[PDB]
């Protein structure tokens, strides 16, 4: 009625059988991470392979995927520099919160893939009022790490930080997206370290936004 | 010349007008086939002792 390595063994068959589509795959990652299964390699190794062998994509099923495999910490290029192409199919049928777990999650992976990351940011700064301020540090994050210098996505944001008072964890990935962007906009980077006041439910973003702040030289908050 | 009234086509040319090709076999198509689906069978099961699926789709670990 409660057992982990006997549900372990049923996702395991589960994505081990010969055409899994990509529903699947999908809840079979999302469920292992939820059950943190950073101990089992090869489950990992399974659902990545069963992913990169999809061809059916939804909004919902690649959303679930993405955020499974980011939040899991898994990182293999191939299968997610590959899940860009049904990222840019996908993208105008894509959810604003749907569009920020996918170019956060497909920028945390390092994908080269330009067209991605002009599509996302038109989308994001031509209906900018659609976005709640934490998909757009995600998108932001995305952006940066995907290796385009995009400052018109970081106008945007800095206009958003500073019209809208954000989470801690939101300014934080905010910091670290202009921290690997190099801006040190002080109008934006001060309206996001007044954020971090409410008590921060966790510390790897603290962590991230003190590495932020050393790289832009601002001061210790 | 009785020799003459004889059929001039001889016994070995009818034999060999006859049975002029050798005749395929039917257990050639089941010999055959099956020495080469033991290679579809052991490259392609899943179960094969040589399969091809790691040397193909590596793998993950």
């Amino acid at each position: 009625e409660n057992d982990v390595p006997a549900i372990l063994k049923e996702i395991d068959s589960l994505v081990s059988r010969e055409a899994v589509s990509a529903k699947e795959v999908s809840d079979a990652a999302v469920a292992l991470t939820y059950l943190q299964v950073k101990a089992n390699r090869r489950l990992w190794g399974k659902v990545l392979e069963k992913a990169g062998a999809a061809q059916d994509y939804d909004a919902a099923s690649l959303t679930n995927l993405l955020w499974a495999i980011n939040t899991g910490g898994v990182e293999h290029f191939k299968t997610v520099a590959e899940l860009a192409g049904p990222a840019v199919s996908l993208l105008p049928s894509l959810s604003p919160v749907q569009l920020s777990i996918v170019v956060e999650a497909l920028g945390g992976a390092g994908v080269k893939n330009y067209e991605l990351y002009n599509k996302a940011s038109a989308v994001v700064v031509s209906k900018i009022g659609e976005f709640k301020p934490a998909e757009i540090a995600r998108v932001l994050y995305g952006v940066a790490f995907g290796g385009v210098n995009d400052v018109a996505l970081a106008k945007a944001a800095g206009k958003v930080f500073a019209s809208t008072e954000v989470d801690s964890r939101t300014a934080a990935q905010a910091l670290y997206a202009l921290a690997k962007l190099g801006r040190a906009d002080k109008a934006t980077v001060d309206a996001l370290l007044k954020s971090f006041k409410k008590g921060t439910e966790s510390a790897s973003d603290a962590a991230a936004a003190s590495f932020a702040l050393g790289s832009l030289s601002f001061k210790a908050e | 010349d009785r020799v003459l009234s004889l059929p001039a086509v001889s016994k070995n040319q009818v034999l060999e007008n006859v049975f002029h090709t050798a005749p395929k076999a039917p257990v050639e198509h089941l010999e055959k086939m099956v020495s080469a689906n033991s290679k579809v069978y052991d490259a392609l099961n899943l179960q094969s002792k040589r399969v091809l699926i790691w040397q193909v789709k590596p793998a993950l670990f």
